[PDB]
């Protein structure tokens, strides 16, 4: 080929139109690159306007665009780089590193648009991740493949149990994992690179099981919009072309959802319920059908939503409230009440707690548990005004047990070592069944409350009878 | 039938008459309609974006849409001053605003002109309006302690240097007075030394009146904290461009403090107004999006802006801005357009209710809807200790208060937490325009936390506050110069503490 | 200003046009110039429409303006610059619309007076000649501005004429009295 | 050479002209079209080019006939004040419409003029009694303030703000302005009479109050530009006088109005809920060109007409902001029947500091807020459930906070005749101490309805004789 050279027209915002001469057209979805003192902006096309004019939206920052700037056109959508080298290497938006390790890159880039698996493609998964969060482990079963889903409230100590998962399943699994992160602060930005080198993940004398796509919100909507396309190719090349499992990581995808309704309104398109973008649905479900379970490999996505002034019947929680497998919601209230983890079990559900999926025996035990602190929590009504004593001594027993059981939800985390002090436990799920049923049959009402309360499995709970009994 | 701006008619009679200008294409432009403050001028083409340009009456106006012919500019004056077909020749520079110490003790306008008229700036440096965020790299993680003074910020919702925490609430709920008593705290570091170790404030002031600005430098004045206080200030009446770039100017003044490495912090009141302004300047642009009023992208001015605050690495001086964006909610709306945007942007949220002000804790902070993210990092170590399990004791309180209101029989947990409750709230009540060292605020957690107020009548635990820490004062000075000097507690100095305590329940 | 503001847009272009071949004078040239490539064109079939119609480029559409500059060497020049704006505003689709509006521009200036007379039927020649006279000497054409004047057959006038110029029309139909008078005798 | 133009278009009273000189009059010049009823005055708003400015008209436009000859006046219309403004109610225009025929100008000032500076602000706190028990008590205002009602119902700040006229200016002795936004035309002709009636306004003699009264039939247009006329005779009796003054202005709502009204049709799309898309900016210049200079302290006082009462509305809510004080009035206790209207827990001052009006006054109001937000907080429970079935403690503060509600009731002076009680007027030593007292249950010992619709303390003892009978 040869040069394809536009001259801006108007910059007005991220929408910044170009003026490619006749015979020498781009194609949507493009990427042209501006020489800039500043590197090079890159612009997506977007549409064609008419007489050789696109209209394109910018991925770096508008400032000091002189008019009829010459516009390189790279020929096709933007072009990142994948490789092993990926893993342990920090690339923003548009793939240059910003870990300032020099070149990255194996042999290959890609397209960050890429097609939906075909009907043909999916394979359907059925094997149950383990967190070793025991009330994620019995009350909301993960599942390897999965398409899991951390509904909750403003960053709720959010990034703090993706960090946990991170720290233990990640370490634990064999596969890969990717971070990305959609307009995450740069505060939180450093405390994860801080923490995955301490927790040795990444280690830059050797080899990472990660791989991190750091976005900042500070980039402009259009680079805010399509960081997760970049994140989700690399993850993709995983699948694919390395053949292995992944266990992608996006965060937080509401920020997914604002940065496309900029940009929607940016483009013109009349804006459809609560301001969200009318290319809501498509777009959300371009991202969410990419990521699936094939025979070529399997990916297992963690996608962080936040729900805004926690009302999540607001029209943005609810689309991705569809495309996401298995729900988590991470409660206020309960973390208030000092149980970390913030998740409330009983607002939780998991389509993969399907009985024969998890086991009869999985299913029944949780079935009692969740009946258990159900009542429990009727019985919190009656406790509270009407009178603890007027409460029946079956209805005192399991109030009893459920108070443990509650204080049996509270484990550690390791990564809130930072954040607490006290070392986390990793409970294998077979133990945390064995330990549910246990309680519920009262083996253990001779433990105090407080000797279930922020400690791991069973055998921590007896040693810390023990210790209160000292 | 298209309408191009080119079809105007003197240009289009030029055009057909053959020859035709360049130059005034290039380097001026004359303007062709202008009215609502928004010129439109037709030339130009080697302005590059945001760019300054002088309009022959002498107006100066940042460039904001590069058309396809006609550039709009944004006029920082009255449009009484320019008229049509005035030439504007190209600043060439992009806005700058000058920076330096000689900021400190002076009120100044955005484009940096002191309104206090105390004379000239002593400028070290200018610099540009936008400054891109420093990276991960640049960044290092918080350690630095913020007292604000206010007993229940520092215990419950702790600040640190390079934080972003959002103080959110109703219009006018004294919402500069929740702001100025962390200024008023400054001049504890202030008096001492080590600079990097003060906070250098900004107080920025959008959208507001002279008068109500004026006030603020009376009262600055009369604590003093001028002398260590920038004030820049863009009211009501200053342009609405002005208005826009007045934060990014702000941020700019901070980033010298930050390049300095030492540590400053910055209150922008409102960005609310910020988001009025530029909701008003984007639809006199012709700029799209309603966005429900407030136009798309306002998330992206914000989100740039408040990532320019940070606490950066040693091999970046560890310089650290500190920011307090304050935010008016129309009728507690966080669900409407700015306030959801800020929330994310933010570190921390500190809510303020009204009805809590109402029932006497002035200034009063929702500690439910208040959280710190970031958390105890910044909060004294002491400190940290003692109201561990004040949270606790709080959030039992709001569930049992509820119960409580329906004023039935007792449990005897419940009413031992009702009891308590009640007391703690007490405690917390906070007296506007006047800090509390973090020293003697030590002293009356533990009190609290040790239940020996929790006997202590509730009428008169307003005089037991200020008496307890007269009688520390007076005999056990030696204890509080070491919770200053230590700022841990010991066994031994947690034992003095409680003897002393106990000695004072009694009086 | 030119006289007669038509306003409205192609007639921006007709405006611009009339001012700039009027402080060069030769009006009278440039309109018979246009008119003369204007018919050409329209008796030329692609890019008589088929042509003329949009789905060229500003390159593409360039070229044909260099084919029109060939169709008859020397124009005016004004309207050769006028050919250059609106390639590059890339009309042409009211390349007549600016010819009619110039025409009306220039008899204006003229100050030939063109009204119309519609009628039912065709009128007496008798009939024309009375009229213009009357109309001549009438205060709605003093004289002075020329007076051209066309009968023109409607059917849908259903006997009486209308004589119309100058936004002032007298209306002296048989249709319209008919109306009036079946409409009174129906209350 | 006048500028002579012709008129291009007539879109509503948003006229057009077109100027055939090439001499174009600039933004804010004003220009005059004689009318055969007279003449239009329109002030240039845009320019739009091709020789094409576009006009707001400020006068009723009809038979407005396009090409009609336009003249540049040049300039915003520039008024005639003087002392001699004093004892003339004026059109928008400065033409006296009490026929007291044309004033002699001194000095004639164009109506718009840059607020001013941040040096020229100095800062005032010198208490200004009112009078009313409850805005002594919860919002006391000062002299040289800018003091805010927010009412919803203008039957009710009319009377409230001529309630303020009565006290506060026959007290002050300094010049005052009247400037009345689209009030109705029936209720400026009250006040007229009124005024001239309590002499303040005595024709034959002299006059220490002006008046500029802007009817809300008047076209919305001209209803824009009575607020800036106002304010520059203010401002030349602030500066060129150099005397203290007063200014009450009343509707200020109707300013925003006419702005949302005019926006579009000038063409811009509307901000949110109608509001013009430069409401900040027109909203701050007209109370930045309200000040207490250290040229002269005027006390300024703005009445609001929050349409459906919603505060949350952005128009209410830009007002809030340049307020010193307000005191919002609102429907529900104008339907609990207190007059005054004003919300106790919808108040505030700039002044409420214990440092200004002293700890023990700060200390009296800090207890009778809390109670009456503790009398709202239990009003659910008290319908649920019997309020005799409420704890002995909360029913002594309901009691007493019942009492509170009633005491803070006053019969106003010049509604005395509308609420058809003689009226009472009483001390802000005397409130303050009335207050404690029955803070102190002193008093709570006599009935409620002794507390209602009646002033002070030694009132309701006398009215428990009454009621005792």
């Amino acid at each position: 080929s040869t040069p394809i050279t536009g001259k801006v027209t108007a910059v007005i915002g991220a929408i910044v139109d170009v003026h490619f001469e006749q015979s020498e057209l781009p194609a949507i979805l493009n990427a042209l690159e501006i020489k800039t003192p500043q590197g090079k902006l890159v612009l997506e096309v977007a549409q064609h306007l008419g007489e050789n004019t696109v209209r394109t939206i910018a991925m770096d920052g508008t400032e000091g665009l002189v008019r009829g700037e010459k516009v390189l056109d790279t020929g096709g959508p933007i072009s990142v780089p994948v490789g092993r080298e990926t893993l342990g290497r920090i690339i923003n938006v548009i793939g240059e590193p910003i870990d300032e390790r020099g070149p990255i890159k194996s042999k290959l880039r890609k397209p960050i648009h890429a097609d939906p698996p075909s009907f043909a493609e999916q394979s359907t998964s059925a094997e149950i991740l383990e967190t070793g969060i025991k009330v994620v482990d019995l009350l909301a079963p993960y599942a390897r493949g999965g398409k899991i889903g951390l509904f909750g409230g403003a960053g709720v100590g959010k990034t703090v149990f993706i960090q946990e998962l991170i720290n233990n399943i990640a370490k634990a699994h064999g596969g890969f994992s990717v971070f990305t992160g959609v307009g995450e602060r740069t505060r939180e930005g450093n405390d994860l690179y801080r923490e995955m080198k301490e927790t040795g993940v990444i280690n830059l004398e050797g080899e990472s099981k990660v791989a991190l796509v750091f976005g900042q919100m500070n980039e402009p909507p259009g680079a805010r919009a399509r960081v997760a396309l970049t994140g989700l190719t690399i993850a993709e090349y995983f699948r694919d072309e390395e053949g292995q499992d992944v266990l992608l990581f996006i965060d937080n995808i509401f920020r997914f959802t604002q940065a496309g309704s900029e940009v929607s309104a940016l483009l013109g398109r009349i804006p459809s319920a609560v301001g969200y973008q009318p290319t809501l649905a498509t777009d959300m479900g371009l991202l969410q059908e990419r990521i699936t379970t094939t025979k070529k490999g399997s990916v297992t996505s963690v996608q962080a939503v936040y729900v805004p002034a926690d009302d999540l019947t607001d029209p943005a929680p609810a689309t991705t409230f569809a495309h996401l497998d298995a729900t988590t919601v991470l409660s206020r209230g309960i973390s208030e009440l000092g149980i970390y983890p913030a998740v409330d079990p009983l607002d939780s559900k998991s389509r993969l707690l399907d009985a024969a999926v998890v086991g009869q025996e999985h299913y029944d035990v949780a079935s009692k548990v969740q009946e258990t602190l159900q009542t429990y929590k009727s019985l919190q009504d009656i406790i509270a005004i009407l009178g603890m004593d007027e409460l029946s001594e079956q209805d005192k027993l399991t109030v009893e047990r459920a108070r443990k059981i509650q204080r049996f939800l509270s484990q550690p985390f390791a990564v809130a070592e930072v954040f607490t002090g006290i070392p986390g436990k990793l409970v294998r799920l077979k133990d945390t069944v064995a330990s549910f049923k246990a309680v519920l049959e009262g083996k253990y009402d001779n433990i105090p409350e407080h000797a279930f309360y922020m400690v791991g499995g069973i055998e921590d709970v007896v040693a810390k009878a023990e210790k209160l009994a000292a | 039938t298209k309408a191009q701006p080119t079809e105007v008619s003197s240009i289009l009679e030029e055009r057909i008459k053959g020859v035709s200008d360049e130059a005034n294409l290039n380097e001026t432009g004359r303007v062709l309609a202008v009215g609502d403050g928004i010129a439109r001028v037709f030339g130009l083409n080697n302005i590059q974006a945001e760019e300054l340009v002088e309009f022959s009456s002498g107006v100066k106006g940042m460039a904001l849409n590069l058309e396809p012919g006609q550039v709009g500019i944004v006029l920082f004056g009255s449009d009484r001053l320019v008229k049509e077909g005035e030439l504007v020749k190209r600043t060439g520079n992009i806005v700058d605003v000058p920076v330096g110490p000689g900021l400190l003790g002076r009120v100044v306008d955005a484009l940096g002109n002191p309104i206090d008229g105390k004379g000239p700036i002593d400028a070290a440096g200018r610099s540009r309006a936008q400054v891109k965020a420093p990276g991960i790299l640049p960044r290092r993680s918080v350690h630095e302690p913020v007292q604000t003074g206010l007993k229940a910020v520092d215990a419950l919702v702790p600040i640190g240097r390079g934080q972003r925490e959002l103080i959110i609430g109703d219009r006018q709920t004294g919402k500069t007075a929740v702001a100025l008593d962390t200024i008023l705290n400054q001049k504890r570091w202030n008096n001492g030394s080590d600079e990097s170790k003060k906070l250098y404030c900004v107080y920025v002031a959008v959208g507001q009146k002279r008068s109500t600005v004026a006030q603020l430098v009376q009262t600055l004045e009369q604590h003093d904290a001028m002398k260590y206080s920038i004030i820049v200030a863009a009211t009501a009446s200053e342009a609405a461009p002005l208005q826009y770039l007045a934060p990014f100017t702000a941020a700019s003044i901070g980033e010298w403090f930050r390049d300095n490495g030492k540590h400053a912090l910055i209150v922008y009141d409102d960005l609310s107004k910020q988001a009025v302004a530029y909701r008003q300047l984007s639809l006199l642009l012709r700029r799209p999006p309603g966005r429900e009023a407030y136009p798309g992208d306002v998330f992206y001015l914000h989100s740039r802006l408040l990532e320019r605050a940070a606490k950066l690495s040693e091999k970046e001086g560890s310089g650290s801005l500190t920011a307090l964006p304050v935010i008016e909610t129309q009728g507690g709306d966080v669900s409407a357009y700015i306030p959801t945007n800020v929330i994310s942007i933010t570190d921390g949220q500190i809510f303020l209710e009204a009805e809590l002000f109402y029932k006497g804790i002035r200034p009063a902070i929702n500690v439910g809807l208040s959280v710190s993210r970031v958390g105890s990092a910044a909060q004294v170590k002491a400190l940290k200790q003692v109201a561990g399990s004040l949270k606790l004791f709080l959030a039992q309180y709001r569930e049992v208060a509820a119960f409580a209101q329906f004023g039935s029989d007792l449990d005897a947990s419940t009413k031992q937490t009702l009891v308590r409750g009640e007391r703690l709230t007490q405690l917390l009540k906070q007296n506007q325009y006047s800090p509390l060292a973090t020293e003697e605020q030590v002293p009356l957690i533990y009190a609290g936390v040790n239940g020996h107020l929790d006997g202590i009548e509730l009428s008169r635990i307003g005089e037991f506050e200020s008496s307890f820490l007269s009688y520390l004062k007076s005999n056990h000075n030696e204890l509080l110069t070491e919770i200053r000097e230590k700022g841990e507690l010991s066994k031994e100095l947690l034992a003095s503490l409680k003897s002393a305590t106990e000695s004072f329940v009694a009086t | 200003p030119p006289p007669v503001r038509l306003f409205g847009v192609e007639g921006t272009y007709a405006t611009a046009l009339y001012q700039a071949a009027a402080k060069n004078s030769s009006i009278d040239a440039a309109f018979q110039s246009l008119q003369k490539v204007e018919s050409t064109v329209k008796k030329n079939p692609k890019l008589g429409h088929l042509l003329l119609n949009p789905a060229l480029s500003l390159k593409d559409r360039n070229s044909v303006i260099d084919a029109i500059v060939e169709t008859h060497k020397n124009l005016d020049g004004y309207v050769v610059n006028l050919l250059k704006v609106l390639s590059e505003n890339n009309r042409l689709g009211c390349f007549e619309k600016i010819a009619s509006d110039f025409g009306v521009l220039n008899d204006a200036h003229n100050g030939l007076l063109k009204g119309t007379v519609t009628s039912a039927e065709p009128l007496d020649p008798k009939s024309f000649k009375r009229i213009e006279k009357a109309l001549s000497a009438s205060k709605l054409v003093g004289q002075g501005k020329s007076l051209k004047l066309e009968n023109v057959v409607k059917p849908e006038i259903k006997g009486g004429l209308i004589v119309e110029l100058g936004d002032k029309t007298v209306d002296l139909s048989i249709s319209t009295k008919i109306q009036k008078l079946n409409k009174v005798l129906e209350d």
